[PDB]
């Protein structure tokens, strides 16, 4: 065959609108989510969640270097508590824009043999029968498309309860926390230390 | 698709051949009746504004032109072997009325003697002489030619038409040229296309940075470059059925490139005499053959000569480009082997067609002989054959949807052919081997055929269709389509590997086909069909039709689809084809299809179709050669390879834009304000 210098306006402008798209998309996700705060609330709530985040950080941090101080902790604890829509909306949407206008063509080949049933879907456009396993109309194009452009974007440069009751369950992990785990910490440091930086 | 290219690309010539009898109009006293191109069954007669070129109509009459006459006017006509005989309207072709009782008068068309009355040429230069007062008004020059004068019209609208040269034809008025017309192209039998065209490592490197960078120091959408790119410019040589050939272009509407004359009184037949595209040898109805050369420049005779014998040849059969022989054959059934020139076991097998009977013969060591005979018996007459035109390969098997496949029967060496019988009113088909003579397939229908309409068989890539009129299913025209498969099972190679198996057709150890036939009821009376083509057989093969009115109709082929079903049985019947269209019996006209959408196009009664490949795959050329010539530029599928003449480019490029000002007022604005109001610095 002898396709005649479409080139220019469609496989420029379907590489050409994918970038510009993503890099819309990325901008208008980024602009939808916008928290601002955390609320605008009385003090207290705030308060005592921070004082239950300060728990939850001694079960992972400060329960490991802390083999004379962790009984002393637990008495203070018992005390004191007690897109989808980014995948939907831009590209199906432009499924139906690329069969809109563009359609009816051959427009490239495909260096690598598919399979018969790949040559089922991908020609709608045109309506021959038995054309060839490799050359692909324009909306095959766009299928190669959607799946190989994570370099471009890398490449331009873009990137990524109950109230009481739960108190209660924190609570029974504050009884948990006490002898679940006594982390050997302050016990082989000399081991460890001695084991290494020679 | 057709508004905006209607007669742009659509190119017809009308041609009426030379003139016999000229009669003015009883009204619109600028007008004339044109009499031209007798035969033996019928002849030409047209109604013609006589101050243009402007035909106001055409038809072809069944009579000899010696029945045409005037009233006692009315332009009566009467058949002489019956006592039939019509009356027609001058003005508008009208038929006043019929009879078999008696003809109502007639008048026997009258003599020009325009001397001695109008004329007088004497300074080797023309004066129209009054009778009285012979002040010799409205002189002109002689031209270099002067054969007659057709006509003169000496009312108020003015009007003098001259045979100048024997194919150039000047029409005047009150002296100035004031129209031109040739119909040297009345009538060509055989054709030939000729095509136009365009016109160590380290030193490379510099040698090509030097000539590119001199390249290196918008659209503007120019169409001559993208005809000739594509094949479309090209040159026609078409040869007519009499002594005369000529260059005709396939753009700018047929312009006259060139045209030669030769002096062999009929031509028969054309061929290059190499691939080189460069020198023809044409051939003589009466024997001799002449080698022309063809070049931007007017042709030269190169050479003149008789054949071996003197005697009337019937036609000529190509044989091969590289041995550079071609069969004659002569009436008086007589074989001629033909070694031209240099043009400055191996067997080879040629076959033949008469109405007596299919032949075949052979050739080898320098002679001919008959290798087989078939003729039909005495009230039997073969009717309608063709041949396989050979076939660039793309598919070796039709697929079904999943994914198993038929293989189509690809065996070179067939023909098909038509008897038909009297009193069985039996059309018989037959798809031979055309080497061997066996026959694999017959077909009868006694479904009461005419033997008065046309029939026609066009030998497709793997499928054979013919045509036919009948009546017993419906007075009604027939397509019927044969498809030919290695084996009807849904998966079967039949005999066809072919490592190293090397199978024999003269022996007859080769595989026969099961075939699936349908056929399908078609509106308007079928004259003749063949079949669109490009470079590679690609495309759908794209059936082209021509009717008995003269018009042309392409439809796919895949609307003609055996192995088809009714379509109750197809939903989500998975085995079928993807996208198997149904079967569909009554296939309706169309006119979209049409091409000479309003053309006339009178063939004549002996025209060709033919189609010419061209590249950009998508398009095809077809032409009908004939009477009158006509070429069209055919999509099968509608346009796929052009990227269009109408494309909405405008709303692509300002949405493009739209995308880019989004941008310009997103981006500062996004990101200055979600840093730094979620940083809130
Ligand atoms: C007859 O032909 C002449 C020549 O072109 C043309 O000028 C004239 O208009 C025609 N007659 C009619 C009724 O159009
Ligand atoms: C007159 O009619 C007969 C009847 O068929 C036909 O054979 C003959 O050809 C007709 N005359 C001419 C001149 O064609
Ligand atoms: C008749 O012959 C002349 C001389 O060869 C040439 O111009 C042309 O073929 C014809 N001329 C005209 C005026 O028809």
């Amino acid at each position: 065959l002898l396709d005649d210098q479409l080139k220019y306006w469609v496989l420029l402008p379907i590489s050409i609108v994918m970038v510009l798209t993503g890099v819309l998309k990325q901008y208008i996700m980024t602009l939808i989510t916008g928290s601002s705060a955390n609320e605008a609330q009385p003090r207290v709530k705030l308060t005592e969640w921070q004082y239950l985040q300060w728990a939850q950080l001694l079960i992972g941090n400060g329960g490991n270097l802390s083999s004379d101080a962790f009984a002393a902790k637990k008495e203070f604890l018992v005390k004191d508590l007690t897109g989808n829509m980014a995948s939907f909306i831009p590209q199906t949407i432009i499924m139906w824009w690329v069969n809109h206008f563009f359609a009816g063509f051959i427009l490239m080949q495909l260096p690598f043999p598919l399979t018969a049933k790949f040559k089922e879907m991908l020609q709608t456009g045109i309506i021959c029968q038995d054309l060839d396993v490799r050359w692909v109309s324009s909306i095959s194009w766009y299928f190669i498309s959607v799946l190989g452009l994570n370099p471009v974007y890398n490449l331009i440069g873009l990137n990524d309860p109950p109230q009481s009751q739960v108190d209660k369950a924190m609570h029974a992990m504050a009884n948990d926390l006490t002898i679940i785990q006594h982390e050997t910490c302050l016990d082989n440091v000399e081991q460890r230390v001695l084991k290494q930086y020679m | 698709v057709f508004s905006d290219d209607a007669f742009i690309t659509d190119w017809q010539l009308a041609n009426l051949g030379p003139w016999e009898k000229v009669i003015p109009d009883s009204r619109d006293r600028n007008r004339v009746l044109i009499l031209s191109n007798p035969t033996e069954t019928s002849c030409l007669v047209s109604s013609f504004n006589v101050s243009s070129g402007q035909i106001l109509f055409r038809n072809v009459l069944p009579f000899t032109i010696d029945e045409i006459q005037l009233d006692s006017n009315a332009m009566v006509c009467v058949n002489s072997s019956s006592n039939h005989w019509q009356k027609y309207d001058l003005h508008d072709w009208f038929l006043l009325e019929e009879g078999v009782d008696n003809a109502p008068s007639t008048t026997i068309l009258p003599q020009s003697s325009y001397l001695n009355d109008q004329v007088s040429i004497k300074n080797n230069e023309l004066h129209i002489l009054d009778e009285q007062s012979k002040l010799a008004e409205w002189k002109l020059e002689l031209p270099q030619g002067f054969n007659k004068v057709e006509y003169f019209h000496r009312e108020d609208p003015l009007a003098l038409v001259l045979n100048v040269n024997d194919t150039q034809y000047m029409g005047f008025s009150a002296l100035i040229p004031v129209w031109q017309r040739d119909e040297w192209l009345t009538n060509v039998v055989d054709y030939a296309v000729l095509d136009v065209f365009d016109s160590s490592l380290w030193n490379a490197y510099w040698l090509r940075l030097t000539t590119n960078w001199n390249r290196l120091i918008l659209d503007a959408k120019d169409t001559t470059v993208s005809d000739l790119k594509f094949g479309f410019a090209k040159i026609l040589i078409v040869l007519t059925h009499d002594g005369f050939i000529g260059g005709l272009d396939m753009v700018n509407k047929g312009q006259l490139i060139w045209k030669l004359d030769l002096e062999i009184d009929q031509g028969v037949k054309m061929f290059w005499t190499d691939k080189n595209h460069d020198e023809l040898v044409v051939f003589s109805h009466d024997g001799h053959y002449l080698t022309i050369e063809v070049t931007k420049d007017q042709p030269i005779i190169k050479s003149r000569s008789p054949l071996s014998e003197r005697k009337t040849v019937d036609s000529v059969i190509r044989l091969n480009e590289h041995d550079h022989q071609y069969l004659i054959k002569f009436e008086d059934k007589d074989h001629l082997l033909f070694k031209l020139n240099p043009g400055k076991s191996s067997h080879i097998f040629v076959t033949e067609h008469d109405t007596n009977g299919i032949y075949g013969y052979i050739i080898e060591n320098d002679t001919v002989k008959q290798t087989w005979k078939k003729a039909v018996n005495s009230k039997e007459k073969m009717v309608a054959y063709s041949k396989r035109e050979t076939t660039n390969l793309n598919t070796l098997g039709i697929t079904l949807g999943d994914k198993s496949v038929l293989y189509k029967y690809l065996y070179p060496n067939l023909a098909a052919y038509l008897i038909a019988n009297e009193e069985h009113h039996t059309i018989t088909f037959n798809l031979i081997d055309t080497i061997t003579g066996e026959i694999l397939i017959t077909q009868e229908h006694k479904d009461s055929p005419d033997f008065r309409f046309p029939m026609d068989i066009v030998f497709g890539e793997y499928w054979v269709v013919y045509s036919y009129f009948s009546s017993e299913p419906v007075p009604e025209q027939k397509l019927v389509v044969v498809e030919l498969y290695e084996s009807l099972t849904p998966d079967e190679r039949l005999s066809n590997s072919s490592d190293n198996f090397s199978y024999d057709p003269l022996t007859g150890h080769i595989n026969k086909p099961q075939f699936q036939t349908k056929q399908f009821i078609f509106p308007e009376i079928i004259k003749t069909m063949s079949i669109s083509k490009t470079t590679d057989d690609i495309t759908t093969k794209a059936i082209v039709m021509e009717l008995e009115n003269g018009q042309i109709t392409y439809i796919p082929k895949l609307l003609l689809n055996a192995r088809g079903k009714p379509a109750e049985e197809m939903a989500k019947d998975k085995k079928k084809e993807f996208m198997a269209t149904p079967y569909t019996p009554v296939i309706p006209i169309n006119d979209n299809f049409i091409i000479t959408h309003f053309r006339n196009l009178l063939p004549g009664s002996d025209s060709q179709l033919i189609s010419i490949p061209t590249n950009l795959e998508s398009t095809s050329i077809i032409c009908d050669l004939g009477l009158d010539v006509f070429c069209t530029r055919i999509t099968p599928s509608g346009q796929f390879d052009l990227m269009s003449p109408t494309f909405e480019k405008g709303k692509l490029l300002i949405t493009i834009f739209v995308l880019l000002v989004i941008t310009y007022f997103i981006r500062p604005s996004v990101s200055n304000k979600k840093l730094k109001s979620q940083w809130l610095i």
